């Protein structure tokens, strides 16, 4: 799923398979340098793409004044009552309806979902 | 109706609401909220019709059926009703908010254009713009309707 | 442009009352109090004085031929 | 006995190829340039000047590349030569506009495919501002 | 201390009063022209390419500086006499000022001796001057002086007089430049569009747009399906779509990793990485930069014959044609690539759905072009042609070896006639150029009513072409709140395309971004050229007019410092707007013109910065050297644009933010001064528009313009083709606070009437009304009509010429049967002569090779008396005259009367005072309207206005018509009326005039304001 | 009309050197019994997968 660059020309390492050692190794084409891949995975594709939005939410949204704030749900690792919440901004998840909470503390930046 | 809409919003917020098999969650929520607001206008509007006395001039027009309609009296006395745009509620022109005053991702009655004030009482500043948006669609449809129908 | 001679509704003279109306306004009298002094009991005549603008003042600024 | 709506006209014009208003301006400009400087000849006729302004005012394209692209794009289809210049000159906004203005197109063009052709002309035509 | 809620209502209107006193209603017209005539005109001359002539003798001509003088009139004598704006209209000549340019020429004849000569104030041409502008003759003049010049002090100006016709440059909305937009179209062969039109400062080169598209997954193929979705970018001068990856290789980033560094900022995220992989496959075979340059040049518009030429053409296209705004030199490869990568990055977010698609109708994405920006583009058309004329003229001179005089080289006609042509006809741009001119600009100013004139000057136009066609300009968007009036829009097919600017809203004049650019450098801001790509992952991006200035480590501190500078009127001007996309870690700063923004009170810690002391100074705004500008200086109020409004919280009134039982929002940044300012000029005059229906408010906007009344004060001196003036235009009984700023109170367009809503004799249908004949005999709605006739005797032909004289039956061969005794010995009818039917009012004959009569008769058969006669000399010097025929129209059964809201109603019948239904006190209603109109094509505001009018007249106080004032209520008005011996609901017992028995139903009668529309039966029938 | 997209959750291309490897740990339990029958295993099998 990831992308790796070789050390010679810093170019794409397309997946290549050898018939002698029977090991998948990421090999560059223009340069003869080739490196083995330990993941043994070429790529993945989530058709439903139900990726958690917590990683996508940025912690710097706490200072936003337009975002609504609710004190009902406090931060897990802070205890601060104030917590900014909002709905998913991703168009893919627009079909679903959910709330994502972020701690209002200046430096915490914790994101959690109920 | 306003409290019921909040309850529906809370159910969807907590994922308690279950979508119908023939619709998705986002569309199902828009359907449930529309019926609550639509039913309130009809129920309050119907009560307004019974409110008018025989001597009342508003009742005389509708009773004879000459001019006006029971809906017109409802918007004058009971409530104007929801201001739908393009067949749906007011869209989020700004970032997830209909207007700057409303908080982000606000799906409440006032935020989405539900006009709870009758013409006699007077509309709030937010409702006025939402009413204008609904009226603008009708004027555009009327302008093109005559051109197409005449053809 | 100028104050009408008489009320359009009934016909009571209102042009002559305009001169006294302005004089009463600068005499610390209220807008409605001045109308009562002039003797405008009907609201039709009070309209001709309360909500009238005398545009001829600005026209007289321009010099004539 | 001739009618443009029914695609009936003198047989001589069949061999002729239609030209765009903007394209004709280029041809007139070429004619204007040589007469003005190449040869010492009487000033151009008033008729030539009148059509030059008409083409310039209604010119829908800037350069030859835009004119050629539209000409090539419409040539791939079965559009008749009479409609070739008529459609480009008129620049119908929508498919319904063209069929009413051009009865011939309704005969062999659908409401969807032609719309994909007029909008292409829109992407090619440009305004002064 | 603080503004108590009981005092906020008066305090809020005081600050608005100062805003209009300082800025005004046409500040947006004047400011843009001032910027255009002060800097843009200089920039065009300064930025002109050097003029080079060759055929040994080298001539280099450069324009040093531009000098502009005040308007003057050049007669046959040539003296520079001042030219008053009023004189231009009367003489039917353009109101304009001379243009002078300094030209310095350096000539070298291969003799190793360089000498130059100075040309001081070369008569390059002339520039039309907007009225009341900096260069206008009526700038900074007191009201007393304006009257001396026969100009209305209340007239705001802001238009151009061309050939005696007043023209207003209608603002044309255009897509914002130097901005990245991602739209989704289902008709294109590709799924997404990376549209981003990029342009330099105000204008250096024609706008160039590049679409970084992404191929759709619908297509299927052997290799296409494997890689799937790949990004293709179309260059402006490349016909075919070339992969975006190759473009970076042409820039110089041969390494593939560098390509991913500029596009993908977060390497940890693998979702975006997989999307860029297919794009690399197409560009993989192209490894060397030279090959990439060769690849791009292969499909160029004019490919070079030799191989090396292809690289050069591609190098020039990418360096200059592509992304001009980010860099125009040859050492901006790093900067250009970063912006190019951002466009791909923006596409990736939209494709994955993590970023919302840009809204087509968002006004933040649209820029407004005023007279300044519009004329700036036009000025280049003539100036560019001006250089060609000089070059062509000198070309024949240079090859012959003799020096060419500049006096002949510079063409005045192109500069003068070029601007005058489009401004008069309305077809923008030069007619010679083979293109389609944009019509509808510079329309005839509507002087029927003062409100109409104000609305026309602030008028807006929706974009035309692909941009407008794809979007829905007609539909009302949310961004219009406080910027464009929602109610006001013409009715018909062109509904919503034409709008009006909001009263408080104004369009940014424009400023140089250099002070802002220098500010960032001294702070923690670091440019892209200094940092590595890895530092962009966490930092926030900074944009100045769409340019990649560089990321910033800490966004909060910089913005707070930036906000302080904006409030303090520091190097950052209050006009400049800063937008912070928190969800995207993007800070956008815009300084270019065309940005619509409105003032807003600043709120800090749930507390207004506007204190009592600020209002106290405003209350004494006069003689205290205090104005609106001071408020912005103190930082109490700033300006928010559409983009910033997206991230700026607003509050309707202080009562909403002061305290609430349940806190809707505990963080309010800005507070609206008063919501009613959203209304436009025509919508503002409407009481209780909230109580009114939206179509009715829109319908009034059209009717209000058509209403007849005193449009200006100096109507007698001027000559207009159509001008309707009301006999007794009185201020309404129910007036809105914003009405004061529009000056509609001074110049109203209607007469109030005691309207009884009843069905009398059945002579009034839904679209009809019954008047009082006796009232009309007293001057109820009578108005005058002015029609100006113009004619000039010109010597067009040497043999045949026109003259002014009496067309005698003997000397004249061809003539039309008419009475000619009206004409005087000079062929002009003197003022004070009654004219009726077909009559000659000006004598003109042509001496054909015996003379043929070609005089001008009355347009219609109406009976009128000539008011005044004017004899002048036109611009050509020939004798030219104008005469204004004045006629008196009495309201009749065919005239159309319309209320302040609803549908116009024709006067079904006129009844004498006796026949009208009199009340107990003997008050016959002046007008009776059909009750069946109130339900649908009317509004309850009519009944409320009647109730307010009755209370206002009875209590002798002008009622308040604020749309959103909680103090005014229907119940409150009813209670006040009951105190004066009247029904609380306004109903009264009306005795029928014919039969004295009391009417069973009690009629509702009140002093409702009414206006007379221009539509009159006399004009139609007399035609 | 339903496509594989509406009924599928996720897809990936894993690498398995020998047929018995089945690098994926979770599926190793059930693939083993099914793969015991030499169905299409009469010769070499490519080490790619489209799980
Ligand atoms: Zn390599
Ligand atoms: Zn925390
Ligand atoms: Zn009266």
């Amino acid at each position: 799923v990831g992308i790796r660059f070789c050390q010679e020309c810093n170019n794409m390492l397309y997946p290549k398979e050898d018939k002698e050692n029977r090991i998948l190794l990421y090999a560059c084409r223009n340069c003869d340098y080739q490196q083995e891949a330990d993941n043994s995975c070429i790529y993945v594709n989530k058709i439903t793409h139900e990726v958690d939005e917590l990683t996508q939410i940025i912690a710097d949204v706490s200072q936003d004044p337009t975002l609504p704030r609710t004190e009902d749900h406090p931060c897990q690792k802070c205890g601060h009552k104030e917590a900014v919440f909002f709905q998913s901004h991703s168009a893919r998840a627009e079909d679903a309806m959910r709330l994502y909470y972020v701690c209002t503390a200046p430096h915490c930046g914790h994101r959690w979902t109920e | 109706a306003k409290q019921d809409v909040i309850e529906v919003i809370e159910k969807a917020h907590n994922n308690e609401l279950e979508p119908t098999p023939g619709n998705t969650l986002r569309q199902t929520f828009e359907n449930q909220v529309n019926r609550i607001l639509n039913d309130a206008r009809d129920k309050t509007g119907s009560s307004a019709q019974k409110s008018l006395s025989e001597y009342n001039n508003f009742k005389s027009m509708v009773v004879s059926g000459a001019k006006g309609s029971k809906i017109n009296i409802s918007q004058v006395i009971a409530v104007v009703g929801q201001q739908n745009v393009e067949g749906k509620r007011i869209p989020f022109g700004f970032k997830h908010r209909t207007l700057p005053h409303f908080i982000k991702d606000d799906y409440g009655p006032e935020s989405r254009g539900f006009v709870e004030n009758s013409y006699l009482a007077g509309l709030t500043p937010t409702e006025f713009f939402f009413h204008a948006m609904g009226g603008r669609e009708g004027l555009i449809d009327t302008a093109v309707k005559t051109a197409e129908t005449g053809y | 442009m100028i104050i009408p001679v008489r009320c359009f509704t009934c016909g009571k003279i209102v042009g002559n009352k305009w001169e006294a109306y302005l004089g009463l306004l600068q005499a610390e009298y209220t807008e409605g109090d001045a109308l009562d002094a002039l003797g405008l009991k009907r609201y039709c005549c009070r309209r001709m004085l309360l909500a009238h603008v005398d545009l001829i003042e600005k026209l007289l600024n321009y010099a004539p031929l | 006995e001739e009618d443009a709506s029914q695609l009936i006209f003198p047989k001589e014009f069949e061999t002729a190829e239609t030209l765009l208003n903007s394209e004709v301006h280029m041809l007139l400009e070429h004619r204007k340039q040589q007469n003005e400087s190449a040869e010492d000849e009487q000033e151009l006729s008033e008729v030539f000047m009148k059509t030059l302004n008409y083409t310039a005012r209604f010119s829908r394209f800037k350069n030859r590349e835009t004119i050629a692209s539209v000409r090539s794009l419409l040539l791939q289809k079965k559009l008749h030569k009479f409609e070739l210049a008529c459609l480009a000159n008129l620049c119908p906004e929508t498919a319904e506009e063209s069929k009413a203005l051009i009865p011939s197109l309704e005969g062999r063009f659908e409401d969807e495919e032609l719309q994909q052709i007029l909008d292409d002309i829109q992407t090619k035509r440009s305004f002064q501002y | 201390d603080e503004i108590t809620p009981d005092l906020w209502q008066e305090a809020c209107w005081i600050v608005i009063s100062s805003y209009f006193d300082e800025k005004g209603l046409v500040r947006q017209q004047l400011d843009s022209f001032d910027e255009f005539i002060q800097m843009s005109v200089q920039r065009i001359v300064e930025d002109a390419p050097p003029i080079d002539l060759q055929a040994p003798p080298r001539y280099l001509l450069k324009f040093e500086q531009i000098y502009l003088s005040k308007p003057t009139h050049w007669e046959r004598d040539g003296a520079p006499s001042p030219m008053m704006p009023n004189e231009a209209r009367l003489r039917n000549l353009t109101y304009s000022a001379p243009l002078y340019v300094d030209i310095t020429k350096t000539v070298i004849k291969e003799g190793e001796e360089q000498l130059q000569t100075q040309h001081q104030k070369t008569f390059i041409g002339k520039i039309p001057i907007m009225l009341r502008s900096t260069y206008c003759l009526l700038n900074g003049l007191t009201d007393r002086d304006l009257c001396e010049l026969n100009e209305c002090p209340l007239d705001p100006g802001g238009y151009f007089i061309i050939n005696g016709s007043e023209k207003v440059l209608i603002a044309q909305e255009k897509m914002a430049t130097n901005t990245v937009y991602v739209f989704a179209k289902k008709d294109s062969k590709y799924a997404y569009t990376g549209e981003c039109r990029s342009c330099l400062e105000n204008s250096s080169r024609p706008t160039s747009t590049i679409w970084v598209s992404m191929l759709a997954r619908g297509g299927q193929g052997a290799k296409k399906s494997a890689i799937g979705q790949r990004i293709v970018a179309t260059l402006p001068y490349i016909k075919q779509e070339v992969p975006i990856i190759i473009v970076f290789r042409a820039l110089g980033f041969v390494s593939d990793r560098d390509i991913l560094e500029h596009i993908i900022y977060d390497f940890e995220d693998p979702e975006m990485m997989e999307m860029v992989k297919p794009s690399l496959d197409e560009a993989f075979v192209i490894q060397e930069q030279n090959v990439a340059l060769n690849f791009i040049g292969s499909r160029g518009a004019k490919p070079g014959v030799t191989k090396e030429k292809r690289i050069k053409y591609a190098k020039e296209v990418l360096q200059k044609e592509m992304l001009p705004h980010v860099g125009v030199s040859d050492f901006c490869e790093t900067k250009k690539a970063y912006f190019l990568g951002y466009m791909v990055h923006r596409l990736l977010l939209a494709a994955l759905g993590r970023r919302e698609l840009d809204d087509r109708d968002h006004y933040g994405n649209k820029r407004l072009d005023l007279a300044g920006p519009l004329l700036a583009f036009l000025f280049r058309g003539m100036f560019k042609n001006l250089l060609k004329e000089v070059r062509i003229y000198a070309q024949k001179f240079i090859d012959r070896g003799k020096d060419f005089n500049l006096e002949l080289a510079i063409k005045t006609r192109i500069i003068s006639d070029g601007l005058k042509y489009s401004l008069a006809t309305g077809n923008w741009g030069d007619q010679k150029k083979a293109h389609q001119a944009r019509a509808g600009v510079s329309q005839v100013l509507n002087r029927l009513t003062f409100a109409s004139t104000l609305s026309h000057l602030r008028r807006l136009n929706s974009p035309i072409g692909r941009d407008g066609k794809l979007a829905k300009p007609r539909q009302l968007h949310n961004t219009l709140w406080g910027m464009v009036c929602p109610a006001e829009t013409p009715e018909g097919h062109a509904v919503g395309l034409v709008k009006n600017l909001a009263l408080m809203a104004y369009i940014s004049v424009g400023s140089q971004p250099s002070p802002i650019l220098e500010f960032l450098e001294e702070w923690s801001m670091e440019n892209l050229e200094e940092i590595s790509p890895a530092a962009i992952a966490d930092a926030t991006k900074i944009f100045v007019n769409g340019c990649w200035v560089g990321i910033h480590k800490d966004p909060e501190q910089l913005m707070n410092t930036l906000r302080k500078l904006r409030r303090q009127m520091d190097i950052i001007v209050s006009e400049v707007s800063m937008i912070r996309d928190i969800r995207e870690r993007e800070i956008r700063i815009y300084t270019d013109a065309g940005r619509i923004c409105r003032p807003l009170l600043i709120v800090e810690k749930q507390k207004l910065l506007l204190k009592k002391r600020h209002i106290d100074q405003l209350k004494e705004r006069e003689y205290n050297n205090y104005s609106w500008q001071d408020l912005v200086a103190s930082g109490v109020v700033e300006y928010i644009d559409t983009l910033e409004e997206e991230t700026v919280m607003l509050a309707m009134t202080p009562d909403d933010l002061q305290e609430k039982e349940v806190a809707y929002c505990s963080t309010y940044t800005h507070c609206e001064i008063h919501p009613s300012m959203i209304l436009g000029v025509c919508a503002s005059i409407i009481p209780f528009p909230d109580h009114n229906q939206s179509p009715r408010n829109t319908y009034q906007s059209a009717m209000g313009k058509q209403a007849m009344g005193v449009y200006i004060t100096n109507f007698h001196v001027r000559m207009d083709t159509l001008a309707h003036v009301l006999y007794y235009p009185q201020k309404p009984l129910v007036t809105t606070r914003s009405m004061e700023y529009l000056r509609f109170r001074e110049l109203p367009a209607g007469i109030n009437s005691i309207v009884a809503i009843a069905s009398y004799t059945g002579y009034n249908q839904e679209d009809s009304v019954i008047m009082n004949r006796s009232a009309v005999d007293r001057g109820f709605f009578r108005s005058v009509f002015y029609r100006s006739y113009k004619e000039q005797e010109s010597k067009k032909g040497f043999d045949q010429e026109e003259v002014f004289e009496k067309p005698t039956r003997e000397t004249c061969q061809g003539m039309r049967h008419a009475i000619y005794d009206k004409l005087d010995d000079d062929g002009l009818i003197a003022p004070g002569v009654r004219v009726s039917g077909d009559d000659v009012i000006i004598g003109k004959t042509v001496t054909l090779p015996t003379k043929r009569d070609c005089s001008t008769f009355l347009r219609t058969s109406e009976t009128g008396i000539v008011d005044q006669v004017m004899v002048t000399l036109n611009q050509e010097g020939y004798k030219f005259c104008k005469i204004r025929v004045r006629s008196v129209r009495i309201p009749q059964i065919g005239d159309k009367f319309a209320s302040r809201h609803g549908q116009k109603g024709t006067c079904g019948i006129q009844y004498r005072q006796e026949d009208m239904p009199f009340t107990c006190e003997g008050i016959t209603p002046d007008i009776i309207i059909n009750p069946h109109a109130i339900p649908s094509r009317m509004t309850i505001g009519h009944l409320i206005e009647c109730l307010q009018g009755k209370v206002s007249a009875n209590k002798g106080e002008i009622g308040d018509a604020t749309p959103f004032n909680d103090a005014v209520n229907v119940q409150k008005i009813s209670n006040l009326l009951s105190d004066y011996g009247y029904h609380l609901r306004g109903n009264e017992v009306l005795y029928n005039g014919f039969t004295g028995r009391k009417i069973t139903s009690q009629i509702f009668i009140g002093p409702t304001y009414y206006q007379r529309l221009k539509h009159m039966v006399d004009d139609k029938i007399h035609s | 009309h339903t496509t594989l997209r509406k009924v599928t959750a996720n897809t990936a291309i894993y690498y398995d050197p020998n047929p018995q490897s089945t690098v994926v740990a979770e599926d190793q339990e059930w693939v083993n019994v099914y793969y015991e029958m030499p169905d299409f295993d009469v010769a070499r099998i490519s080490p790619w997968l489209l799980r």
